[PDB]
């Protein structure tokens, strides 16, 4: 008894309550698995990469931002590659005028800004696609996400895409360890998550999964395949 | 208790439950119509085959424009709404013009699809006036080419998104091609095995007879820049299937 | 689908809003222009009937859009009124810019143009206003034009847009002496297509407005009929047609 | 879908679809595209002749239909593992999906309302199809199957796969614990399911239902199960949160061997289609 | 065309039947789900055609523990053998093309049992309403010519308002003041139908646009019992008991399903 | 999901009113236009033919530059637009890139033109086919045929509006190189073409030809009535 | 019905539904009060921890605006986000043009009407969320107004926007706000945020403070921590 | 573009009815009765007058700063009533304007001029597709030089008008019948018969005697031209002046 309310954005259902908005939020379902615990010094973002093709290089779903903050997508490609240019854009901009790195906890709510002017007008759509952004400045690592909903979250760890909340559940087991560890354990931890989305019956291989990590002297490295069998390798069964 | 006609695949910029726009997978929808291409990328260079499906003989087959230059390392294969992808094309050579003219080299494959993309992906937003699309286009494009990272092959469908993939085909029986390339495909082919192989695929998809005016195919490879394969080559490279 | 938007075709082909614009010139009074070797007349139903109207000047559907060429109109007036207003204009620019009379052809053409851009981008009401057009050029001498709100258009050589519009024209067919036939001849025989064309009420002065072009002297000569004339006009055909008995 | 331009009359659309409007060239083209959408059995090798329905043919016992991918690729890996099955034939169907004259040489890893049955019994049936059926075909596809005299010797059984999105219950979905199963079941089935039955507000609404609903009607005893997974594509754990059904009785006869079922599923899951990569 | 649940002929020798047509709101549709659960009404037959799109559900109207496991089709037939009342129930939209077959199916069972009356309730759009309409009450009525002569005294006794009646050809102005109800589903196609069968059929509509139609819902039933006082005549000041209407154990959680915790 | 408001994608893609437009030259005169060694040809029937009516204005065969000539089927008025925007921009590529255009590069604005109003809600699509033919500066005959949609596949012989396979599936078995060797041969071939869709006659069927480095030169009912003499020509010389 | 799909539209009746629905909006999220006493105004919110997993301090909602300006606000939190920084920029215009610090009853008026023009036109929506401005200076004492998505702006003695407004006004009607101070009052805040929160439905909440007045020489501030875990103990023992 | 216009005829602004009456706009002029409160206006021959409720349902909330008087000049001031949000968007509409008045004029703006614009700006709203007609309705009050002590009242629908003494809100009708038989009956209203005049209205129109907290007034005298709202101390001293016989 809802059908003509959840069409547009600019319609409160009778019930304070946008639809569509809730709907950009199911787009963050349809990824995939991806994960972004921190430590003390670092921070990383572990993400699967979509085995949904066979005989194609898998999508590339960590992202260079800057030499300090990187990102890791979960959403709409087309709202991802759109969001990230502008980030590209704010940080560039932040080392034109200033000459400092622009720290994270202000690039994030030029996102929040960015991504909620839509969710207002007619005639646009929320940008459907949810962001894990890793970063290092003045106060250490940061691990925000980021919503359709141009809502951030400033999160110690947190998983979004498809079973994300297996990954989640895990992380919450395990919050408590991760300020005090060496950047292979945290590593090692990230991957455990990624991996406890995952059907029983597959393994994370050296084809599908792509650390990038940043930290305290670590510029923002993206790791691919086959260079990520140095994290990988050790990783127990379950 | 009750059941409700619930229609969110109409208008632009509309999620579904689950989350999808269903307008732009429409458009994805559109590229099963076209004419069916084969991609495959090899070491020793990639080569690009497509139907062609002419439909009367009065008609000229070298209007038809299924395959591309690009630049001379970069070859494209349309399939869809051809009407979409004289503009992409032109926005492709344009920006490799642009990019050899600011920097004096030759654009990577890669980036080349991440402009063209760039074209795409601006579906709706009528409120920035001039000259959108107001819809997502409706063609599927192979970049095949060479560059600094050795030959490849990227695979772009109206939804902004690309794959540095190999052995894609794109068009209405793409699913059956693809099925047959995965088990035919093979790392270490031969350029001539490559084009062997594709044609006996495209054979098994067809209408026609296959001849020199059914389909036309190209290679690139590090020895000579974009090439096509004229009546007397295709001819020449099925007199034996 | 359907009849709306003025910018959809329907899943036959045919753009609905244009054919609902070409239903209003359907009800309209009736307007036809006749061509003779030596003169143009434009003669036009004046469905103003009731009494205490004024100012007879000069017109109310026969509009003078330079010194050579006049129109006539037929539907929506308001509509009319502009696009006349938007035809003089035009008509001074490409006088401005060469220096001699628009040719008729070309002020057609311009007009038209504009008609069409109504049935094409938009979201806005296509004219639904039907004219014709008298004048003279040097490039073929005597022309008569007629236009319909798609941006359709074409030279005729006796015509009749608005009520009644088919009995006219196929009269006009049957009853044509196509190119050898004087001017007032041709002035009896638009008469004789009023007539044809009447209401129940018999028509007089009061309900014509006929109008003339001719070639003399080098001048062009657009002068709007007066009462004596046309009711001796009427008299005449009366006559004519008693004996036709 | 309204407000091309400013100013224009929307009309909203009403949820009852009453707005239909309620002439040579249109009842001709009328009936050449009434005629393209129809389900036709397929006798193949003879390619036609079943004006009798299908299942008015043979006798049946034990009816298993999947719909579906989800539903097909668990069917066609823990049920069609142990026997032999033998083709009676298919349907073929087209309509706003599934172009291009959507039975082919069956494409081995493919399947589209495609019916099949046991070597040794033969009256155990299992109609595998993986297509969305329009609302305009699923009573004809039902009297194709069926007819109008169903021998009430036989029990049915059908799956299908919803999203999680569609559940209707007061917390949100993404609290669900999906995938999970639920019933539905004909007055006539006695057992009881190995899910919990469907809650009221909730509901059915395609071939699956059309096909329950017949059962229903005719006293047939039925069971509907739903798979209320958060992704509609192929996955493991959302085929394999179908494991329970192949512990109850109707299906007991049927399952002999697991894990050639598991890799199975694995083989088959890494060798689908390439659906298009947009993230959604 | 009917098929019961106890293989046998209810023989509805002369019961009224009400009955839903799927329209703007599904207001008719909603306010007999209301009647089918105030009434307790049993169920008793189910209706099977080809021309509902298929709907299943456990027993909507389910008031106990022990009934709550009782399949619902898109279609079943409800009765009261006690008091004269017989209801059908359509749950689910029409099948595209398929409103005919239907519509004489059905008339052509109702014939066959031979009920008295097949009182429709239904529901038209709020734009259709021109001033008129606008500055008066929102229902509406209408009567086959075998109303026309029966229970006659009864609704313009009751203060009813007659359908409006539009030109049936706008194209000419010499056509007849004629039927013309959108969004009335098949409540046209249904009267004019049985005024050729002749048959006696009453159609009581409200003017509506959809949204929370539980409102909307209400008014269409209490407009019933004025006419039929199916339940116990208001008697001017009840004021406190508002819930004289059973409602239906399916009419929970109706705009969605719940908040999203991450929003708010 | 619906023929309505053109930028919508049909849930198999069939975004309709393209589709239309492409049905919408179904109900224009019939024009063909055949290609020769020498001489391009360009045929247009007249079935509304008016009797008083100026057989001038209503001529459908315009004239786009020195080279480049053009037909076209279906609403009149889009097709003046058209060809008047076809006109300016002959004249500007002369301008900026001095040579006469070539048939290939008015034919592809043309297309462009009319892919231009395919997006944008906006504008309605152009409802006409255009047959352009024309010599290029090179000295080669061409023939060109555009759609609404904006393809514009060049061809040997063509046919567009009503009876469209009719005529092209006629001209199937009849274009050879004994029909393109000499002009006037080549003239025969269009005229029977356009005898089998005819309505009963020469009757204003508007044809005009181009000779190399001459001019478009419509044919008209001379004092010979080349249009009748060939008319009777093939009518004597069937049997 | 029908008649709330757009703000340019007036019911039957007189009331602009979509407006009404974001005044309905905010009691999705949890409650927020600001008591307003002899030396400023203290803010207090039920801020849902929606996991352990974020960190101490995400999801603020007691936004500065100026130097002397808080905010508090209830409903969606990026709408009201955006709203914090709209007020933000006010409080820099009115600096720039004038010097001085913007006056509170001024910014209330001035952004009230902004939430108002969003509620007229058929384009935008409504903002779904409201919000209460606080401030000290010895010029005008301390003064708290609050913003319903509708624009009415109002000053209060005390105010509380959320799922459970009718409690916590209940509750903060026992009060005599008038007569206190701060150091008292974050005390009865704590009790009250305790007191109208129902644990059931929502565990694991984080009590947030912020004052702004004489003891902080009106400068807007989250409450020192020491003081925070004073109020949480005193809310705890009297629970 | 915009959502459309919503499809009906009382869906939308400028959809015209069969017998031509914009429907919005008399939603709008229902929407001043939300809130319930009513205000009264009435004029001597040297002094204008306006009162208004003051209810406040609560007692957290500040009741200086809950009003509806505002103060649009030094010379003008207005009582809305109505949706309490469009009534403060338009108290900034005049105040804008009157000062720009006096910018580009170089005397104070009359209250007719001022009124007349601002029913200008009003009106417009009911003619375009999105905009909105404000749900309130003013009620100004001034002296300018020497045309007199003025009380004007917009609406919604952009009309205003003179008043003798006029009346806004719930229940205004009856308001309107008692001060009618007040005009009718006496009328000089110095000052005493006046404001006696407007709180004697209020309340029998209303209930049983106010107190001074829930009465808002301000006055405009031609010897005293600056609006004054009156504080609680003299406000009640008329109330005891009703009571005090």
């Amino acid at each position: 008894f809802r059908n003509q309310y959840d069409n547009d954005v600019t319609v409160w259902s009778p019930q304070g309550r946008i639809h569509q908005i809730e709907y950009a939020m199911e787009a963050v379902k349809q990824g995939s698995a991806t994960v972004g615990l921190k430590s003390k010094t670092h921070a990383v973002l572990v993400a699967l990469k979509r085995a949904q093709s066979e005989l194609a290089a898998h999508q590339k779903k960590i992202l260079h931002v800057d030499n300090h903050i990187g990102i890791s997508i979960a959403g709409l490609t087309a709202d991802a590659r759109l969001l990230c240019n502008f980030m590209r854009q704010e940080c560039l901009d932040s080392r034109f005028v200033f000459d400092r790195p622009l720290p994270v906890s202000r690039l994030v709510s030029l996102i929040g800004s960015k991504t909620q002017i839509p969710t207002q007008r007619y005639g646009r759509r929320p940008y459907g696609v949810g962001l894990l952004i890793a970063g290092y400045d003045d106060m250490g690592p940061h691990i925000f996400q980021t919503c359709p909903s141009a809502n951030y979250f400033d999160c110690r760890a947190m998983s979004i895409g498809a079973r994300s909340q297996s990954a989640r559940t895990y992380l919450e087991r395990h919050m408590s360890e991760f300020m005090e560890c060496n950047l292979n354990e945290l590593v090692k931890h990230g991957l455990r998550a990624l991996r406890e989305t995952l059907p029983a019956e597959q393994d994370l291989t050296t084809k599908n999964v792509s650390i990038g990590i940043v930290g305290k002297d670590l510029e923002f490295t993206i790791y691919d395949d086959d260079d990520v069998s140095p994290f990988l390798e050790g990783l127990e069964e379950r | 208790m009750f059941l409700t006609r619930s229609e969110y695949d109409r208008g632009v910029n509309t999620f579904s439950p689950e989350g999808r726009l269903f307008q732009v997978e429409y458009a994805i929808e559109a590229i099963k119509l076209g004419s069916t291409a084969i991609g495959i990328q090899t070491s020793e260079g990639v080569c690009l085959a497509v139907e062609k499906r002419i439909t009367s003989p009065l008609m000229e087959p070298s209007s038809i424009e299924k395959i591309v230059e690009i630049d001379a390392h970069i070859g494209c294969a349309m399939s869809g709404l051809i009407a979409d992808a004289k503009t992409l094309i032109d926005k492709a050579r344009v920006e490799t013009q642009n990019h050899w003219f600011t920097y004096n080299e030759t654009m990577t494959v890669e980036s080349v699809t991440q402009a063209v993309s760039n074209l795409a992906l601006q579906f709706g937003e009528e409120d920035a006036d001039p000259g959108a699309m107001s819809r997502p286009f409706g063609v599927a494009l192979l970049f095949g080419g060479v560059d600094e990272k050795g030959p490849q092959l990227f695979h772009m469908d109206p939804s902004g998104t690309f794959v540095q993939c190999d052995a894609r085909a794109i068009g209405s029986a793409s699913e059956g091609a693809q099925s047959s390339l995965q088990e035919v495909y093979h790392k270490s082919m031969t350029l001539k095995e490559a084009i062997k192989s594709s044609l006996i695929i495209l054979k098994q998809v067809m209408e026609e007879k296959l001849n020199a005016t059914n389909i036309e195919l190209a290679t690139v490879q590090p020895g000579q820049n974009f090439h096509m394969f004229t009546k007397e080559e295709l001819e020449e490279v099925i007199k034996d299937i | 689908r359907y009849d709306s938007r003025t910018t959809i075709f329907s899943p036959e082909g045919r753009l609905y809003q244009v054919e609902y614009a070409m239903e209003a010139i359907g009800h309209a009074g009736t307007c036809l222009g006749i061509l003779a070797n030596d003169g143009v007349l434009l003669a036009a139903e004046r469905r103003n009937i009731h009494k205490l109207l004024d100012e007879v000047f000069f017109s109310e559907k026969i509009y003078k859009l330079n010194e050579d060429m006049a129109c006539s109109v037929a539907g929506i007036t308001s509509d009319a009124n502009v696009l006349t207003n938007e035809l003089r204009l035009i008509a001074q620019r490409y006088l401005l810019q060469y220096q001699e009379p628009i040719p008729c052809e070309q002020l057609v053409t311009a007009l038209c143009d504009i008609k069409q851009a109504y049935t094409q981008f938009g979201g806005k009401r296509p004219f639904g206003v039907s004219l014709l057009y008298i004048g003279w050029d040097k490039h073929y001498g005597f022309q008569l034009y007629q236009s319909d709100p798609s941006g359709n258009y074409g030279g005729w050589k006796a015509t009749c847009i608005g009520n009644n519009s088919a009995a006219a024209v196929s009269m006009l067919k049957q009853d044509y002496k196509e190119g050898e036939m004087t001017l007032k001849s041709a002035l009896a025989l638009a008469i004789k297509v009023l007539n044809k064309t009447m209401d129940v009420s018999k028509l007089s002065a009061e309900k014509v407005e006929i109008a003339t072009l001719t070639r003399e002297n080098g001048k062009t000569v657009i002068r709007v009929l007066k009462q004596k004339e046309v009711e001796q006009l009427i008299k005449k055909h009366e006559e004519e047609e008693a004996k036709a008995e | 879908m309204a407000a091309t331009f400013f100013g224009e009359v929307v009309k909203a659309p009403c949820r009852a679809g009453t707005e239909d409007e309620e002439t040579p060239e249109d009842r001709e083209v009328r009936l050449q595209l009434a005629r393209k959408r129809e389900v036709r059995l397929l006798r193949r090798q003879t390619k036609t002749s079943l004006e009798v329905s299908l299942l008015e043919k043979y006798p049946c016992s034990k009816f298993i239909i999947a719909i579906g991918n989800n539903a097909v690729a668990f069917l066609s890996s823990f049920v069609m593992n142990s026997g032999v099955w033998e083709e009676v034939g298919c349907a073929k169907l087209w309509n706003e999906w599934c172009r291009t004259t959507d039975t082919t040489h069956l494409s081995s890893t493919e399947a589209f309302c495609v019916f099949y049955h046991l070597k040794s019994n033969p009256s155990v049936f299992l109609c595998q199809c993986s297509c969305y059926v329009a609302e305009d075909q699923q009573y004809q596809w039902l009297e194709k199957v069926f007819g109008s005299c169903p021998r009430k010797n036989m029990q049915i059984t059908i799956l299908t796969c919803r999203h999680v999105t569609d559940y209707k219950t007061s917390e949100s979905t993404g609290s669900l614990p999906s995938p999970f199963l639920r019933a539905l079941k004909t007055q006539n089935f006695k057992d009881s399911a190995c899910c919990p039955l469907l809650e009221q507000p909730n509901i059915v609404h395609d071939l699956p239902a059309a096909v329950l609903s017949y059962c229903q009607v005719w006293k047939i005893p039925a069971i509907l199960y739903l798979c209320y997974t958060d992704v509609m594509k192929l996955d493991l754990i959302t085929v394999e949160a179908f494991k329970p059904i192949l512990s109850t009785r109707s299906l007991k006869g049927l399952v002999k061997n697991i894990p050639q079922s598991t890799e199975i599923l694995k083989k088959l899951m890494t060798t689908n289609e390439i659906q298009s990569n947009i993230y959604t | 065309m009917f098929v019961p649940c106890g293989e046998s002929a209810p023989d509805l020798a002369g019961f009224t039947l009400l009955m839903p047509a799927v329209s703007v709101g599904n207001v008719g549709q909603l306010a007999m789900d209301l009647i089918i659960s105030t009434l307790n009404m049993s169920k008793i037959g189910y209706f099977y055609t080809d021309c509902l799109v298929p709907m299943v559900g456990n027993n909507p109207y389910a008031t106990t523990e022990g009934n709550s496991t009782e399949l619902s089709i898109n279609a079943e037939v409800y009765s009261l053998p006690s008091r004269k009342l017989v209801a059908l129930q359509l749950r689910s939209i029409f099948i595209k093309y398929k409103s005919k077959p239907f519509c004489e199916k059905l008339l052509s069972w109702v014939k066959s049992s031979g009920c008295a009356r097949v009182i429709v309730l239904s529901s038209s759009h709020s734009y259709q309403r021109n001033d008129l309409q606008l500055r008066s009450t929102p229902f509406r009525y209408l009567l086959t010519p075998s109303m026309q002569k029966s229970v006659q005294n009864k609704i313009k006794s009751l203060n009813w308002e007659e359908m409006e009646k539009s030109r049936c050809i706008p194209e000419i102005d010499d056509s007849e003041f004629c039927i013309r109800i959108p969004g009335g589903g098949i409540t046209k196609t249904l009267y004019d139908e049985s005024c050729s069968k002749e048959i006696q059929m009453a159609v009581l509509l409200k003017f509506v646009s959809e949204g929370d139609n539980i409102p909307d819902a209400l008014g269409l039933v209490e407009y019933l019992n004025e006419w039929l006082q199916i339940l116990k005549p208001l008697s001017d000041d009840p004021t406190v008991s508002a819930s004289r209407w059973k409602i239906p154990s399916s009419w929970r959680l109706l705009f969605g399903s719940g908040l999203p915790p991450a929003l708010f | 999901s619906y023929d309505r408001a053109i930028t919508v994608f049909s849930p198999d893609g069939h975004l309709f009113q393209v589709e239309y437009a492409q049905e919408a030259v179904k109900k224009g005169s019939t024009a063909v236009g055949v290609r020769g060694r020498d001489i391009v040809v360009l045929g247009v029937e007249k079935k509304s033919v008016a009797k008083l009516q100026d057989e001038r204005t209503v001529r459908k065969i315009c004239a786009l530059d020195d080279n480049v000539c053009m037909a076209f089927a279906g609403l009149t008025a889009d097709a003046r637009i058209v060809i008047n925007r076809a006109r300016v921009e002959c004249q500007s590529h002369r301008l900026t890139v001095e040579d006469p255009v070539t048939v290939e590069y008015i034919t592809r604005y043309i297309a462009s033109l009319k892919q231009r109003y395919t997006q944008s809600n906006g504008r309605r699509p152009f409802g006409i086919s255009a047959l352009i033919v024309g010599f290029d500066f090179d000295g080669t005959p061409r023939l060109y045929q555009t759609d609404p949609s904006g393809t514009y596949h060049a061809w040997k012989a063509n046919a567009i509006g009503r009876g469209a396979k009719s005529v092209r599936e006629f001209l199937e078995k009849n274009y050879t190189d004994e029909a393109i060797e000499t002009d006037d041969l080549t003239i025969k071939l269009v005229i029977k073409a356009l005898l089998e869709v005819v309505q009963s006659g020469g009757k204003n069927i508007e044809l005009a030809v181009m000779r190399r480095d001459q001019s478009l030169k419509i044919l008209n009912p001379e004092e010979i009535e080349k249009y009748v003499a060939e008319i009777e020509k093939e009518k004597e010389e069937n049997e | 019905t029908g008649y709330d799909l757009s703000a340019s539209t007036f019911s039957p009746d007189g009331r602009v539904f979509q407006v009404e629905y974001a005044m309905k909006a905010v009691e999705n999220s949890s409650t927020a009060i600001g008591i307003r006493c002899k030396d400023g105004v203290v803010f207090g919110v039920e801020k849902l921890v929606l996991s352990k997993l974020y960190e101490e301090g995400s999801n603020k909602r007691l936004f500065n605006v100026d130097r002397h300006v808080g905010m508090a606000v209830a409903g969606l939190l990026a709408d009201a986000r955006s709203l914090a920084d709209i007020a933000r920029e006010e409080a820099s215009n009115f600096r720039s043009n004038f010097g001085y610090n913007i006056p509170l009853k001024h910014l209330a008026d001035r952004v009230a009407m902004y939430v108002h023009a969003y509620t007229l036109y058929s384009a935008v929506r409504p903002f779904g969320c409201s919000f209460m401005l606080g401030s000290y200076s010895v010029n005008d004492g301390a003064q708290l107004y609050m913003i319903d998505p509708s624009g009415v702006s109002y000053g209060y003695w005390g105010c509380a926007i959320g799922k459970a407004r009718q409690a916590a006004k209940t509750e903060i009607e026992k009060l005599q706000m008038k007569e206190m101070t701060c150091r008292d009052i974050v005390k009865e805040v704590a009790k009250i945020i305790y007191i109208v929160h129902d644990e059931v439905k929502d565990k694991a909440f984080e009590l947030e403070l912020s004052w702004v007045g004489e003891l902080t020489n009106g400068r807007h501030e989250i409450v020192p921590k020491d003081i925070r875990e004073e109020a949480e103990k005193y809310a705890k023992e009297s629970l | 573009m915009s959502r459309g216009s919503s499809a009906g005829f009382d869906r939308h602004i400028t959809i015209f009815s069969p017998e031509g009456r914009l429907y919005q706009v008399e939603y709008a002029f229902k929407a001043i009765n939300q809130g319930g409160l009513t205000s009264v206006a009435v004029r001597g021959k040297d002094c204008a007058v306006i009162v208004t409720q003051k209810k406040v349902p609560d007692k957290l909330l500040d009741s200086s700063t809950v009003t509806h008087l505002f103060k649009i000049t030094e010379n003008i001031g207005c009582v809305m009533t109505g949706m309490t949000a469009d009534s403060r968007s338009q108290v900034q509409r005049a105040r804008y304007e009157a000062a720009n008045w006096k910018y580009k004029y170089g005397y104070e703006i009359p209250v007719d001029m001022l009124c007349k614009r601002i029913a200008d700006i009003s009106q417009v709203y009911t003619q375009n597709a999105e905009m909105r007609p404000l749900g309130c309705c003013m009620i100004l009050i001034g002296i300018d030089e020497e045309q007199g002590p003025q009380v004007y009242k917009c609406d919604p629908a952009g009309y205003y008008c003179g008043f003798k003494a006029t009346a806004a809100g719930v229940k205004q009708t009856e308001s309107t019948s008692f001060l009618e038989k007040k005009v009718k009956k006496k009328f000089d209203w110095t000052f005493e018969q006046t404001v006696e005049t407007a709180i004697t209205c209020l309340s029998t129109v209303l209930s049983i005697d106010f107190k001074p907290s829930e009465i808002e007034v301000g006055v405009v005298t031609v010897e005293n031209p600056k609006f004054r709202i009156l504080t609680e101390a003299e406000i009640d001293a008329h109330l005891v002046a009703l009571a005090e016989r």
